[PDB]
């Protein structure tokens, strides 16, 4: 239902030196929150937020009595975030002189999670580090922490100025930081952090170690704290005797923005005033408007019209069965095309929530249809209420967990059939040898993956199903500055959003030559007239 | 656009005489397909016009007079009552009433038929945009006997091709086979563009000559026309089009309650905001958050969601085994080469796209739909022709557009443990599965909604006794299967499901 977190910046002196080639990691730090608490703020989400520094020339932990974890200032405490967070993170934060170990910021934050989350459902905990490891440390608690940790359920990340393992454009893909720059005082701090999060969360700890960079072109600040989708609980039955309770959800589902635009006026700023109307005529001449007591809700067909009553609508509309998930039968993998895809959404299909029986006779036929290689032709019906919808359901398998996947299909009124002249005969357009020849060589050098290790895998050097939205971001940028610069105006686009939208440089370099090759190969002026 | 179509149809013995009994009569054929699309041409609510002319009748009806010529209807939109005209003709009874009504056999020569037609044509009044005639037959010489009206034929089809009409031949399964070759071969609206010897083969099957005719009738419409840029030197101009499109039912109009006008607001009046009226200028666009208020003006709104031009920008290629089939997103789009813009795209289109499909390989691009829109990043797939057993387009040449989702697009999936099955369920589940294979064509599961609703509008604007409660094919066949299942499905259950549940 509701999270909480809490941030913990490393503001110290060592944390800010800008390497000529790329921004202070504590600029970089700063960006990746200003980005987070963006997306926080305009989501407008429940869950509080805590801000607390370490590094700084003071000290405001509640723990600081004691002449213990100096240099932590708690910034922010447990609250819901705003724009004033906003103005303080981009302004009032300022590089501290002080460096200070972060185990006892994690110290600090621990106490400040269980005494501020009194009270409240909280159903989720979590703690972000944005640290260098720059700073030496002291390896007593540790132990303590990763138990409290345990005992509480607290949930954990790191960020850190390069990765665990040409220009260093932030948020690119290719390159990284030196991995051999690093001054040993950062191995041993790696080497703690490693240990302590494979302790907390097993092998798949070390996937949970982000740079900096690599940061800003993933969720993986939100991973933790998302809340996860709603089930759909509902049956499919082959014929009337067989059955399997099942739930399904929406795997892939076009995020779009939540609160659209208000037009208000240009000089009170208020919707309130303005408001439209509508007048209702008969389209012959001499225009005279009719009253709505003298419309009748009517329909065309093709050049006829008839009237149609929504009473009659509802009772000669179609009705459904109810919500069902029956299926009709099985084909080739082949014959189903992947560009016959239809819909808005897929829904991954699971057994129903702690059931053996399903689980197994859900599991029995996903392997037969994967050993068979057929897919599953299925009649979805989300509701009694909406329209019923045929779609190919195909096996999905996984090492941790295995599903079916729903992708709604067209029916023949969704198709369009159009004549297309071939390519390969058409004289006019036979490419000649030497062009075939310059595109190879550059679908060659302009290529995106690449055989690693000889293991014959494909390590992608362009994911990009893993950069998000650039339109939120933009968006939520211009708004935050309109909000703290009212007449400025709009900021440009910021650099690292270009970067991770683009290759990385060693494609385009690579392609320089080839691309003019075929610049000099390939006729190509425009049309003026018509 | 508005275009228009005459199905010209031959009314002979051969017309009405079946290969054999499980074969329908071409005629038959014809008039079901006219049908077809009729009601398909309602469905999609489309602008163009047509008709229906018959040759070779005993007794004729046309403006001009020719003998043998049945000009059954005018170039006009589809309605109920041409559709009820049609299914006069369908089925045997219907062909009785067609040679008792119409009756067939005479001699004639094409030249006249086509004069009809285009006087048909010359009746026109809107920009007519297109001109298409498709002609159903199993006749390959109907001047066998007649040199002198061959000739005439001949030369009225090229002034008619110089006119601007395309003619389309969709011929018939006869005894001995069809070839165009022998009479048709000038005669036809052969393609300038390249070669014809493709040709679309005889007619035999109601749903073959359904697709061979809607294929051949329709009109390309380009969605947009964006360019295609290699790099800031480098650019194509293609043409993106979409072969699916969920048909959504029309929406309703309003109508007058007694003369059933078709209605308009023609008003979209304003407050005293500014008094009766307001200037857009005086309209800035705001959002609230907490306490806080955010104002912008409507170009500002527009500018944050600039990103670049219009169109497509190549990034790189990636191997289509990296790409996903899960990952869908929204409707793919096609794309295709269009050198009305800049000349010679084609052929790199078409080198690029070779080389693709020898690499098996897909290109990534950053689409961008029109002005001031976030972009996608979509991948290029290559897509082979392919043709069917009937020489029909299944698959266009060139690429296909797929959209790749966002992280946010992309949700987590909460799950404990997994559990496998016992092979011998598996195989149980396998001969399960193959008692129950079947061959999918995509053009097999109509929408039910779209047919009730259009019979409801068809019973209304007809004024039958009763809507027909059209049947659905999406509903499983449940005894059937039950049939097709036998017993396995209780020995599968005692398999893996307990005792109780
Ligand atoms: O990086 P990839 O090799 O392309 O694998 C991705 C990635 O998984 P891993 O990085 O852990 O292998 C996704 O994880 P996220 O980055 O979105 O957190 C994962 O999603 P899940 O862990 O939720 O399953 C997704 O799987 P899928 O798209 O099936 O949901 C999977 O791709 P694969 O399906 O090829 O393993």
């Amino acid at each position: 239902n509701k999270a909480a977190v809490v941030l913990c910046m490393d503001v110290g002196f060592t944390m800010s030196n800008s390497i000529p080639g790329i921004e202070s990691p504590f600029e970089q730090a700063k960006k990746v929150i200003t980005m987070f608490v963006q997306r926080q703020v305009f989501a407008e989400n429940k869950d509080e937020i805590a801000l607390v520094l370490f590094g700084t020339d003071g000290t405001d932990n509640p723990l600081s009595g004691g002449d213990q974890y100096q240099n932590i200032t708690v910034h922010r405490h447990l609250m819901l975030p705003d724009f004033d967070l906003l103005e303080d993170i981009e302004s009032k934060i300022q590089p501290g002189s002080q460096q200070a170990d972060f185990l006892d910021a994690l110290i600090v934050s621990m106490d400040v999670i269980q005494h501020e989350t009194i009270g409240k459902k909280f159903e989720k905990r979590h703690i972000e580090i944005f640290t260098d490891l720059s700073s030496r440390f002291s390896k007593s608690q540790l132990d303590i922490i990763i138990h409290s940790l345990k005992k509480c359920d607290i949930s954990l990340q790191f960020f850190l100025p390069f990765s665990l393992g040409g220009p260093f454009r932030l948020g690119g893909h290719g390159p990284s930081f030196p991995l051999k720059g690093i001054t040993e005082q950062q191995k041993e701090g790696l080497e703690i952090v490693k240990m302590v999060m494979i302790s907390l969360e097993g092998e798949d700890g070390l996937d949970e170690i982000y740079s900096f960079s690599e940061s800003l072109r993933k969720l993986c600040v939100f991973k933790k704290i998302e809340r996860h989708s709603i089930h759909w609980p509902c049956r499919l039955t082959i014929g009337s005797n067989l059955s399997i309770r099942i739930a399904a959800y929406k795997s892939i589902l076009q995020e779009r923005v939540k609160k659209t635009w208000t037009v208000v006026d240009a000089k009170t700023l208020k919707k309130e005033d303005i408001q439209k109307e509508t007048v209702y005529c008969l389209n012959d001449d001499d225009e005279t408007e009719v009253l709505k007591e003298d419309i009748i809700q009517g329909f065309r067909y093709g050049s006829d019209i008839v009237p149609f009553s929504k009473v009659d609508e509802e009772q000669m509309k179609y009705k459904s069965e109810g919500k069902c998930f029956s299926v009709l039968g099985f084909c080739k993998s082949s014959q189903v095309q992947r560009r016959f895809f239809m819909g808005n959404q897929v829904l991954k299909v699971f057994a129903a929530r702690d059931d053996e029986a399903a689980a197994v006779a859900l599991s029995s036929l996903i392997h037969a249809l994967d050993d068979l290689d057929m897919v599953a032709i299925v009649r979805y019906a989300y509701d009694k209420r909406a329209n019923p919808q045929v779609g190919v359901a195909f096996p999905h398998i996984k090492h941790n967990y295995e599903c079916l996947v729903y992708v709604q299909l067209p029916f023949m009124e969704d198709l369009r059939q159009y004549m297309f002249s071939s390519l390969k005969n058409s004289k006019k357009y036979a490419p000649t040898e030497a062009q075939l020849n310059a595109v190879d060589a550059l679908i060659d050098s302009m290529s995106l993956a690449k055989k690693d290790e000889k293991t014959d895998t494909l390590e992608d050097l362009f994911p990009t199903t893993k950069i998000p939205n650039p339109r939120f971001q933009r968006l939520f940028q211009c708004l935050l500055h309109r909000a703290l610069h009212p007449r400025e105006p709009l900021p440009p686009i910021q650099q690292h959003i270009w970067n991770m939208l683009n290759p990385p440089a060693e494609v385009t370099t690579k392609s320089q030559i080839p691309l003019s090759k075929i610049k000099t190969l390939f006729p190509l002026i425009e049309a003026k007239k018509k | 656009g508005r275009d228009s179509l005459i199905f010209l149809v031959d009314a002979s013995k051969a017309m009405f005489e079946s290969q054999s009994e499980d074969e329908l009569t071409p005629f038959d054929m014809s008039i079901q397909c006219i049908q077809s699309v009729y009601i398909s041409k309602i469905i999609s609510s489309d602008r163009d016009l047509l008709a229906v002319v018959f040759y070779g009748t005993e007794k004729d009806k046309n403006s001009v007079n020719f003998k043998n010529i049945y000009v059954l209807q005018e170039l006009d939109n589809p309605g109920a009552k041409r559709i009820l005209e049609l299914d006069q003709f369908k089925g045997q009874q219907g062909q009785k009433r067609f040679q008792d009504m119409m009756g067939h056999g005479s001699d004639y020569s094409l030249s006249e038929v086509l004069w009809v037609c285009a006087n048909l044509f010359s009746d026109v009044q809107f920009k007519m945009s297109h001109k298409r005639i498709m002609l159903f037959t199993n006749e390959d010489n109907p001047h066998g006997n007649d040199s002198a009206k061959a000739s005439r034929a001949r030369t009225k089809a090229g002034d008619l091709r110089d006119t601007g009409i395309f003619l389309d031949l969709m011929h018939l399964k006869k005894p001995g086979g069809f070839d165009i070759s022998l009479f048709y071969r000038d005669i036809i609206s052969i393609a300038e563009d390249e070669d014809l010897r493709v040709h679309f083969e005889e007619s035999s099957k109601l749903e073959d000559l359904l697709r061979k005719v809607r294929a051949k009738e329709t009109r390309k419409r380009a969605l947009s026309r964006l360019k295609l840029k290699l790099n800031k030197d480098i650019v194509i101009s293609v043409g993106i089009y979409n072969l699916v499109q969920k048909a959504l039912k029309p929406p309703p109009i309003k109508l007058y309650r007694e003369t059933n006008e078709p209605v308009k607001t023609k008003t979209r009046t304003f407050n005293t905001s500014t008094g009766g009226l307001l200037l857009p200028s005086d309209t800035k666009r705001s959002q609230i958050y907490g306490s806080r208020q955010i104002i912008l003006e409507k170009e500002e709104t527009e500018e944050l969601k600039r990103f670049d031009d219009p169109g497509l920008m190549l990034m790189g290629f990636k191997p289509l085994v990296l790409l996903k089939k899960h990952h869908y997103l929204r409707p793919s789009l096609f794309v295709y080469p269009e050198e009305s813009l800049v000349i010679g795209s084609s052929t790199l289109f078409s080198a690029l796209l070779i080389k693709c499909l020898e690499k098996e390989v897909a290109a990534l691009c950053r689409y961008t739909p029109r002005r001031n829109i976030p972009p996608y990043f979509v991948a290029l797939v290559p897509q082979e022709e392919e043709l069917d057993d009937q020489k029909i387009q299944v698959t266009p040449p060139g690429f296909q557009l797929v959209f790749l989702p966002f992280a946010d697009d992309k949700r987590k999936m909460p799950f404990t443990e997994k559990i496998m099955a016992t092979p011998e369920q598996v195989g149980k589940m396998k001969a399960i599965v193959e008692k129950l294979r079947f061959t999918y064509r995509s053009d097999s599961f109509e929408n039910p909604v779209l047919q009730q609703h259009f019979r409801n509008l068809e019973a209304l604007a007809l004024d039958l006794m009763e809507p027909e409660q059209a049947v659905d094919l999406t509903l499983p066949k449940v005894e059937a299967m039950n049939k097709r299942l036998g017993s396995l499905v209780d020995e599968f259950k005692e398999l893996v499901y307990p005792p109780d549940y």
